[PDB]
RNA sequence: CCCUCGA
DNA sequence: TATAATGGGAGCTGTCACGGATGC
DNA sequence: GCATCCGTGAGTCGAGGG
């Protein structure tokens, strides 16, 4: 078991382009906690660290700033989606997330075969990559848009469904 | 421009079985005991079914069920036998420098026994695509030189050279052939498949194999 | 195999 | 997908060593206020806050396209690695 | 007519020529007007579509 | 609003009460009320029959029992979290056999839990359900050798835990071997213990070539029978002492002893059946006149032989066969652990006759309770068929109450569990449903009561069936079992009839399950219903025989997920079903007798009826269920309203009118909607919140405890240090949240103060204390907080203290304090709706009004669900839902449409005409013409083939209409939809798997103790686990630092993760990871196995990971 | 120094005792009234070490 | 006493410091040494020795004055200007006051 | 596969297998210290035998060995790998009596000690890389061109 | 750990 | 610290595949 | 050289409850 994680239900996020997931605020905010006190020092939305700690403890004293301080938090950065269970390397996969109203975890279409993922649902599981190197690594080797093929035939993975499908053959 | 036509033709759902129960008859069906039961359902989904043949299709219906409960497990236990043995095995040089090698056939034995076929398109690429040649291949006046890692439109050359009877069966580096320590090399592994070329050293290739075998592993009927 | 057997046939020897 | 990622799997014999590059220079940028940078004012990366364009406080992004400038030299034995770290202390203090 | 098969060989042609990121940004626009002309395409499922034939 | 009906069957029998398979056989079991003198030998009574009396005062007999009344009512019971109960005394005479002295008491044995009225428990406060098992049924069964063609197996089965398994086989050498308890001797050595002669076997077995010649064994009849028992006993017993007495002990205690051994009342009428005899008891012998007397062996074996010879009337058994296969309801699985917990008395009984003073001994000095009492606790407590009731929606409690169980003590242990056990026999018609099942490991194994079925008295489900003479039906119903059944040419329900004639000259029925075509002089039975078939969760599917089997069992399942909605209706579609589910399930009430309704109020109802009497009815109001759903009921009539008997009072939860309602009736359109329905995601309209549509409310209970410490006492105070007013804002004098406030993650609930741990300051402590002049106070806020993502209003708040009347607690407690905290939820993103035919979905968008697809009159559509589900799932029942849903929107009405005898398609054709007439005729007298786009779209349906050329747009319309299709515009554009949507009503219901109880993020949180890893669980702030597959996928995307960050700096690594939180505060790159602390714990569970673990370099010297601290 | 391996071989009782800070001699765990480590017993301070850090 | 293995998936460590608590504990030594630094070099050694952050212990006024070689009443006084210096300092900038609970 | 239509590169089931014949059995033991019946790994008796023929000795003759995965998995050099697959008590007992060491060559062991596993990021062919700007490069070149 | 329920 | 007292008592079952020793 | 008993295996994550 493992820090820095979390889960929630999934939903379908047609506008996410290929390397994005919706997250939820919320979650987020936990997830990057660390970073977001660090940042809110560095602004003016708290002294401290610990006056900004317990700042975010009660959900009434939350305000508006540290939204846009989490924002720049997860600027260029990614989370780890996975989908239990975890038959072949891509049902972990790399998303820039997309900060989301809402308690439901955002997942871009043309992944979820890759995943066995559908929306009856499904739970997923985030993580964070915290040093530059499991950064670096999940953003070049494990985004999605970085992984289109199958290893185990070299087909197309990522690939219209039947909904696409369904329209461009119309 | 029917729906249920517009889906299974394009592949967005459905498959002709599906839509026969649908729209034809809803078929044979089987006894508990694998047998087959003598009358079939005459009637659609769309007609509805009478109590008694809904009643005789429960029999199959529930064994498909638990064939597939009872499946899941053994697929996980056979996958993570694959992923123990298999972990050791990384990409950990360019190339071992062995001249061995393995042939893989175009053709194969007609079970009438008449005389040697062709082999289906998918299962040559299977066994060709993103391989590197072990020796000089001189084929419909086209070299393929040794250690070329074959591209798809290389195998499909060798299908027509094949097909014009030029060549019968591809010399290939392989990982059985492979004298690599602890692992296997870029040259006999070939092409990483998700990236349509050659392996990076350092792949942990034995887990790929392992998922790779492991995942449709619930599908097996 | 059953030690308090084993033990009372120990004890039925005397 | 990554601005410019193939030609950045282009320029190593391994994916894994780009990786690796990637790192080490975002930890280099970290380490020393991104004052060591290659990237000229015109060419830094941006992110657009409530305010205005600030730099982009991501190293590996800075660090990948300082990569593809060609500007960065990468191998195996450039130098010794206390030598390395006591002249980026020297030029750039932390 | 485009379908699985074909365009499954185009995203693998486009790959190999043009790279994964040309290839991502092909996967989206594929996606956005797929779905786009799905929803006005006037697909729906009735009981009469479903289409005993006589032959039956 | 109107309800019509369809189908032409007339069900000659309701169903039976659906709850009669707890209440009878728990009612049968108790025996409490029936006088004593009166009581049968079955139940709790045979309990006490078997283990008394008791003897070697010399003997204790046992004379009757009484139950006495609860100490406290039911609703008090799940209040104070104690169990619904009654004290059992039992009257027991202790007698000396020389002094001829009677001394005679009744003894207090402990209380034993009572059912509820509607067949549940009520254990420490929990309602729980006691499911029935089912169990390979008693008897003599004959089975081939599977290594062995030709030969066969017989088996003897008792009870479970009543004596073992006995097995008689034909061995390779010719002899006749018997196995008990993995023990394989020739059977001709017990066969002379039982006194048979050679002569006699010889008489008996003789007709049977070459195998009576293996029984034969010349040194077997050259002793007399107390020769081979002691024989049988050296065999049986290496190494004990072959005793006369002991051998007969044994071998009595093993065959003939009814204490000990006990086919059952079911096992002796099988093998009286089977082997054509009669048994006088229960065993398999008996000791009589000093000798053993054979009852079953002889006969059994004469069978094995015959069926080996293959003389005719001699078959095998299907054990599957569910006249094979029997029932054991709560009332019997109660009674074996009753008569456990007896035994165990039994021997406390002996042990304290055996020691203390012979002269002066009463029943109550030698009874010790206790046992009888830890044995029902752990049967109604930790037992595996009794499971915490679903209350989630009244069918859930329902369905559970009739589920069937193949696991349990002495049931199947699974994945030794094969497809024959999880198979549907062919005499599972009528009695378990087909389809109703779990999905996964489970499949097979739990299933359902059908809704006509019957468990009988000796535990075999019966079905009913109508006797049909000379082709005439008859209202004559006979309940039959399997082996029943299959004697008998049984016609479908379906059959024609003029009259009670059939009508036909071919009749579908079956012979042994087999389908045939018969004629009606051939027809003996005839099914009651279809009905029948199935149970009561997929008997509420309308069109079930238009959908694919596997989304029935998921639409039949998920309905026991339905949470009740505070605007739930009844389905505009129903299977005429949904009024007994209610009734049965005691949600809803009813009028007792005729009356007048005297007062009406949202708490009580009271009633006037004919005698006279005032009858006041409480109502239930926002009582917290099992699973947190609102249960309360509504009143349902008015002051002075005339009520008949059985008229509806009030609405119990998930109830409309008496009518089951599981979820909202909403419109519907299938069609694709930019990817937002994509892969069975679902679109809902804004609309649905604005008129609370799937809104529902759900309590929670928070509890603490203020205990007694070595520290000093815990208590619960409104004095918190550290805390300012608008933190205790809401808390009242005591420390307790006030009645209505709204609470907050981190909002108190309850004030509670901890004298602190003995504390040595560290030296910062002491320099800060100083500089800031505060002395530490001497306690701690240990407060209980409303945890992340939860809150609401608070409802109810009880307070317990020690020192106060009625009121004891645990050792060392002194006070409890319980707040309930209700919320009200709107359908939200994440949330699972489904629909009653396997169609299940997550909301993925929730649009605004304005951009639904609309009617041509301006009305919005509710949720947008995507066809491409259909196809591949083959449920049409959904469809054709939605047709005559649209024909009830247009025209008003709900519509009874029965499974297999529902509305046909011509008849939704004619309501949808008269449907579309009130859709069209109104806008055309309206003063519009047809619009432009609906030209467009009638162009391209002509194109399509779906409407005919050169009819006016009106009669195209209205073709397009009774196809189910309608005109739809995009709201976004105005433009319509190319082509006809299919629109229509469709119930709906929302599951109780919601994306608010399930979101759940950590950073970091508490570890566990030995591991020093994150802990599990959402209510423990803990981490999601990183498994063994998922380090495969790291490892197979070869990011090595993303995976050693899992194994070190997240999880165990204290030093790595302090260091990885510290640098990330301070903004800089988090460390290099250490070694992880659960491989320490390894390297030392690994030296307590006497097992060096040594981490080397490469120089082979060894390396020290504990830093020295484990060197001397 | 780094760890290049790991070893396992079987430990002699002069090893295991060279391991033990102390035999345990009696069964006990913790003083009824006082929760605090018995003497001598399996979680006795004065073997496997103190219960608060440097106290 | 029962069994940890019909349970101790539930039960969590109280002893070790957590993340938060060890990061607070360091930012909290650092700070004072911050604060420390701001006094002279015989006044804050004054008070580390008083307060014990030295050797772990806190030294009377005797030992500590014997240690600077002067009065008891003396470095008594010296603690006392010291602790003053450091009450001005911290109402000016209020950095400690967040570490106090 | 190919009957449900799962395309499936044969090279992946070429590394199962080739694990699956990683073992031979010695025929005669010729010079060595091997014994008739013992089971060892190919590399290892091709090593003894390279050996041995290069020390003029006679080679021994050993036949291929065709086990199945998990009995290949069971008998691998890695002890800690073996003990945490299954069959925990015979491998520890069969590695503690022979004082078996782990090289730590495989996933298995590294991840179970948290170390970097020697794959991907962590291959020794990548992870030794340096990166430096031109400026610190010609710095340095400097000061090396002083000296 | 057991049961049940999700994927 | 004294009448004499002297060999226990729960059992419990519908899987299958492999290695290994054990017994004709 | 061939049957028979004994030990060891038999998917993951998640939730809830006792
Ligand atoms: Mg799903
Ligand atoms: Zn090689």
């Amino acid at each position: 078991r493992v820090d820095y994680s979390g889960r929630s239900v999934i939903v379908v996020g047609p506008q996410l382009k290929l390397h994005q997931c919706g997250l939820p605020k919320r979650m987020a905010l936990e997830l990057f906690k660390p970073f977001l006190l660090k940042k809110m020092e560095e602004k003016g939305i708290a002294p401290n660290v610990k006056a900004a700690r317990r700042m975010l403890e009660r959900q009434r004293d939350i305000k508006d700033e540290v939204w846009d301080a989490l924002e720049e938090v997860i600027h260029g950065k990614v989370v780890l989606l996975n989908r239990a269970p975890t038959l072949h390397r891509l049902g972990i996969q790399a998303f820039q997330p997309v900060l989301v109203e809402g308690q439901s975890i955002q997942l871009h279409p043309l992944v979820c075969e890759a995943f066995n993922a559908d929306f009856d649902g499904d739970q997923m599981a985030v993580h964070v990559p915290l040093s530059s190197f499991a950064q670096a690594e999940a953003r070049i080797q494990m985004l999605s848009a970085h992984n289109l093929l199958s290893p185990a035939s070299g087909e197309p993975l990522a690939k219209p469904s039947r909904d696409i499908i369904l329209g461009l053959y119309y | 421009f029917n729906p249920l036509y517009v889906m299974a033709q394009s592949g967005a759902r459905g498959n002709p079985q599906q839509i026969r129960q649908l729209c034809g008859l809803r078929g044979l069906m089987q006894k508990p005991s694998g047998e087959t039961f003598e009358v079939p359902v005459r009637s659609s989904f769309r007609e509805g079914l009478t109590v008694l043949e809904y009643f005789i299709s429960s029999h199959g219906a529930r064994k498909g069920g638990a064939d597939t409960a009872l499946r899941t497990a053994d697929s996980g236990y056979l996958t993570r036998k694959l992923v123990d043995v298999t972990h050791e095995i990384v990409v950990r040089e360019a190339d071992c420098g062995t001249t061995n090698y393995i042939s893989v056939p175009l053709f194969q034995p007609d079970e009438v026994t008449r005389s040697l076929r062709l082999r289906k398109r998918a299962d040559i690429e299977a066994g060709l695509y993103g391989r590197v040649l072990a020796r000089e291949v001189e084929v419909l006046g086209v070299r393929l030189e040794e250690g070329r890692y074959l591209s798809m439109d290389d195998v499909h050359l060798l299908i027509k050279a094949a097909e014009a009877g030029e060549i019968q069966e591809v010399p290939v580096r392989s990982p059985l052939t492979c004298q690599t320590r602890y692992g296997v090399c870029q040259k006999c592994y070939g092409y990483d498949l998700s990236m349509a070329r050659p392996v990076s050293i350092g792949e942990a290739v034995g887990i790929v194999a392992a998922q790779s075998i492991g995942e449709p592993g619930t599908q097996l009927t | 195999s059953d030690p308090v057997r084993q033990y009372l046939h120990e004890i039925g020897q005397v | 997908a990554e601005p410019g990622i193939d030609k950045l799997f282009g320029m190593v014999d391994s994916k894994y060593r780009l990786t690796v590059v990637v790192a080490k220079r975002a930890q280099q940028l970290l380490r020393h206020g991104f004052k060591n940078t290659v990237l000229e004012p015109e060419e830094r990366p941006k992110m657009q806050t409530l305010e205005g364009l600030f730099d982009d406080p991501n190293a590996v992004t800075w660090a990948m396209k300082e990569l593809l400038t060609g500007r960065l030299v990468f191998g195996e034995n450039l130098v010794p690695e206390d030598r390395l770290q006591k002249e980026m202390e020297r030029l750039y203090p932390v | 007519p485009q379908e699985k098969n074909s365009l499954k060989d185009l995203v693998y042609q486009a790959f190999l020529r043009l790279g994964m990121e040309k290839t991502a940004r092909l996967l989206d626009a594929l996606k956005y007007y797929g779905f786009t002309f799905s929803t006005t395409s006037g697909i729906t499922i009735g009981i009469d579509d479903a289409v005993i034939p006589e032959e039956k | 609003m109107e309800i019509k009906r369809f189908g032409r069957i007339r069900e000659v029998i309701p169903l039976p009460p659906l709850t009669e398979i707890q209440v009878e056989s728990y009612r049968r079991a108790l025996q409490a009320d029936v006088p004593p003198e009166k009581r049968e030998n079955v139940g709790i009574q045979a309990a006490f029959r078997e283990t008394f009396p008791i003897e070697e005062g010399l003997v204790l007999d046992f004379l009757e029992y009484r139950l006495g009344e609860p100490p406290f009512p039911q609703d008090e019971c799940r209040e104070k979290d104690l169990t619904y109960q009654a004290p059992l005394y039992a009257r027991l005479q202790l007698i000396h056999k020389d002094t001829g002295l009677i001394k005679e008491d009744e003894v207090f044995l402990g209380h034993i839990p009572l059912m509820t009225e509607d067949g549940s428990f009520i254990i420490n406060g929990a309602d729980r359900v006691i499911v029935s098992q089912i169990h390979r049924s008693p008897g003599v069964y004959f089975t081939p050798d599977p290594a062995r063609p030709g030969r066969y197996i017989a088996s003897i089965i008792p009870l479970p835990k009543r004596g073992p398994w006995i097995d008689l086989e034909v061995e390779p050498n010719g002899v006749v071997s018997m196995k008990v308890n993995k023990r394989k001797f020739p059977l001709v050595l017990l066969l002379r213990v039982l006194g048979y002669d050679q002569e006699t076997l010889a008489r008996e077995l003789g007709a049977y070539g070459e195998l009576v010649q293996g029984l034969m064994d010349e040194s077997v009849f050259a002793m007399r029978p107390e020769e081979a028992l002691i024989r049988l006993f050296t065999l049986l017993r290496p190494g004990d002492p072959p005793k006369r007495d002991k051998a007969v002990a044994y071998v009595y205690g093993l065959i003939a002893d009814p204490r000990r051994y006990d086919l059952g009342e079911a096992g002796r009428y099988k093998a009286e059946e089977k082997l054509g005899i009669r048994l006088s008891g229960r065993t398999l012998a008996r000791f009589e006149d000093g000798e053993f007397k054979d009852e079953v062996f002889l006969p059994t074996l004469r069978y094995l032989f015959a069926l080996t010879a293959g003389v005719p009337g001699h078959e095998v058994d299907d054990i599957d066969h569910l006249g094979n296969r029997r029932i054991r309801t709560v009332g019997e699985l109660m009674t074996d652990q009753f008569r456990v917990g007896l035994a165990r008395l039994a021997r406390g009984v002996r042990e304290r006759m055996l020691m203390g003073s012979e002269d002066s001994l009463t029943p109550a000095k030698l009874v010790n309770s206790r046992p009888l009492e830890a044995a029902i606790r752990e049967f109604f407590s930790r037992s595996q068929l009794s499971q915490f009731k679903d209350e989630t929606n009244p069918l859930s409690s329902l369905r559970h109450k009739r589920r069937i169980s193949a696991l349990g003590p002495g049931g199947l242990t699974r994945e030794r569990a094969g497809f024959d056990v999880r198979d549907v026999h062919r005499t599972h018609y009528g009695r378990i449903c087909p389809v109703e099942t779990p999905e996964g490991a489970n499949i097979g194994l739990i299933t359902s009561l059908a809704a006509y079925a019957r468990v009988d008295e000796l535990g075999f489900i019966r079905t009913p069936y109508r006797r049909v003479v000379g082709g005439v039906v008859t209202d004559e119903v006979v309940y039959m079992t399997a082996t029943e059944e299959d004697r008998y040419t049984i016609a479908q329900a379906n059959t024609p009839l003029e009259g009670n004639r059939i009508a036909a000259e071919r009749v579908v029925a079956r012979r042994k399950g087999e389908p045939v075509i018969v004629s009606p002089e051939e027809v003996e039975f005839m099914d009651v219903s279809p009905k029948q078939v199935f149970s009561v969760n997929t008997n509420l599917i309308p069109f079930l025989e238009h959908d694919d089997a596997n989304r029935a069992l998921m639409g039949s399942n998920m309905q026991t997920q339905a949470v009740p909605l505070i605007r739930a209706q009844a389905p505009v579609v129903m299977t005429g079903l949904e009024e007994r589910v209610v009734r049965d399930s005691l949600a809803a009430l009813y009028a007792e007798e005729d009356g007048e309704v005297a007062k009406v109020d949202g708490n009580r109802i009271v009633v006037r009826y004919e005698d006279g009497r005032l009858v006041e009815y409480p109502l239930r109001r926002f009582y917290r269920s099992n699973q947190g759903t609102a249960l309360d009921q509504r009143p349902r009539v008015v002051v002075g309203q005339r009520v008949r008997k059985g008229d509806l009072l009030a609405d119990g939860p998930a109830s409309e009118n008496g009518f089951l309602a599981l979820g909202q009736n909403v419109l519907v359109a299938i069609m694709p909607f930019d990817g937002y329905n994509f892969e069975d995601a679902i679109v809902i309209s804004e609309e649905l919140l604005k008129r609370d549509f799937y809104t529902s409310i759900h309590i929670e209970r928070y509890e603490i405890e203020a205990r007694d410490t070595k520290l000093g006492p815990e208590r619960i105070t409104r004095d918190i240090p550290h805390l300012s007013e608008a933190a205790l804002r809401d808390l009242d004098e005591e420390g307790v949240v006030r009645i209505g406030a709204e609470v907050k993650p981190g909002d108190i609930l309850v004030g509670r103060t901890s004298f602190k741990g003995e504390s040595e300051p560290t030296p910062e402590e002491r320099l800060l204390r100083s500089i800031f002049g505060e002395k530490a106070r001497d306690v701690k806020d240990t407060s209980l907080r409303v945890p992340p993502g939860e809150g609401g209003i608070v409802v109810r708040t009880v307070r317990l203290r020690r020192g106060d009347p009625g009121v004891e607690l645990k050792p060392g407690v002194r006070e409890v304090v319980r707040v309930y905290v209700a919320q009200k939820r709107k359908l939200q993103v994440g949330d699972k709706l489904a629909n009653r035919h396997g169609n299940k979905g997550v909301v993925a968008k929730i649009l605004p009004v304005e951009d639904m697809p609309h009617l041509p009159d301006g009305t919005p559509v509710d949720v947008i669900l995507n066809p491409l589900g259909v196809p591949s799932r083959m449920n049409l029942g959904q469809i054709l839902e939605t047709h005559l849903g649209l024909a009830g929107y247009f025209l008003g009405q709900r519509y009874i449409s029965p499974i297999f005898d529902g509305a046909k398609e011509p008849e939704i054709k004619e309501l949808l005409a008269q449907a579309f007439e009130v859709y069209f005729g109104k806008r055309k007298g309206e003063g519009f013409g047809v619009d432009k786009r609906e030209v467009e779209v009638l162009r391209r349906a002509e194109k399509l083939g779906l409407v005919t050329p050169g009819k006016t747009p009106e009669e195209q319309l209205k073709e397009l209409f009774l196809q189910g299709k309608v005109v739809l515009y995009d709201g976004r554009t105005g433009e319509p939809i190319e082509g006809p949507i299919v629109v229509g009503q469709m119930f709906i219901m929302k599951l109780y798997h919601m994306v608010e109880d399930k979101m759940h993020a950590r950073s970091t949180g508490p570890y566990s103790l030995i591991t020093q890893q994150p802990l599990g669980g959402k209510a423990q702030f803990g981490g999601q686990r990183f498994g063994e597959m998922e380090v495969w996928a790291l490892e197979a995307y070869g990011a090595a630092h993303t995976l050693q960050e899992m194994l070190t700096l997240k999880s165990d690594d204290i030093e790595g993760r302090n260091a990885a939180y510290e640098a990330i505060i301070k903004g800089e790159d988090v460390p290099e990871p250490s070694v992880p602390e659960s491989f320490r714990v390894l390297v030392k569970e690994l030296q307590a196995l006497a097992l060096d673990v040594q981490t080397l370099d490469e120089k082979d010297n060894p390396v020290d990971i504990f830093e020295g601290l484990a060197s001397k | 120094k780094e760890v290049r391996k790991v070893r396992i071989a079987l430990a002699s009782p002069e090893k295991i005792r060279s391991w033990s800070y102390g035999e345990v001699e009696k069964p006990e765990t913790i003083n009824y009234r006082t929760l605090k480590p018995e003497r001598d017993g399996l979680f006795d301070e004065r073997i496997f070490g103190p219960i608060k850090d440097y106290e | 006493p029962v069994s940890l293995e019909t349970y101790g998936d539930f039960i969590p460590d109280e002893h070790l410091p957590s993340p938060v608590d060890a990061a607070t504990q360091s930012l909290l030594s650092e700070e004072l040494e911050k604060a420390l630094s701001k006094l002279s070099e015989r006044e804050a050694m004054v008070l580390k020795l008083r307060k014990g952050l030295i050797d772990g212990r806190e030294h009377t006024l005797e030992e500590v004055g014997a240690f600077f070689g002067v009065t008891r009443e003396r470095i008594r006084q010296i603690e006392n200007k010291a602790l003053r210096k450091l009450k001005y300092h911290e109402s000016r900038t209020r950095k400690l006051r967040d570490f106090l609970d | 596969y190919r009957a449900q239509g799962v395309k499936l590169h044969d090279k992946h089931i070429e590394i199962v297998v080739r694990q699956m014949m990683k073992y031979v059995e010695v025929t005669d033991p010729g010079d060595s210290r091997l014994l008739e019946g013992q089971v060892l790994e190919k590399w290892d008796v091709e090593a003894l035998n390279e050996r041995l023929i290069a020390e003029g000795k006679t080679p021994v003759a050993w036949k291929p060995l065709l086990m199945g995965v998990t009995k290949s998995a069971l008998s691998t050099k890695s002890w800690l790998s073996a003990a945490s697959f299954q069959n925990t008590t015979h491998v520890l007992t069969e590695a503690a009596i022979a004082g078996k060491k782990d090289e730590l060559i495989g996933l298995k062991e590294n991840v179970i000690l948290g170390r970097l596993i020697p794959a991907g990021t962590g291959s020794d062919f990548v992870r030794f890389t340096q990166v430096v700007d031109q400026k610190t490069l010609k710095a340095i070149e400097e000061a090396r061109k002083e000296a």
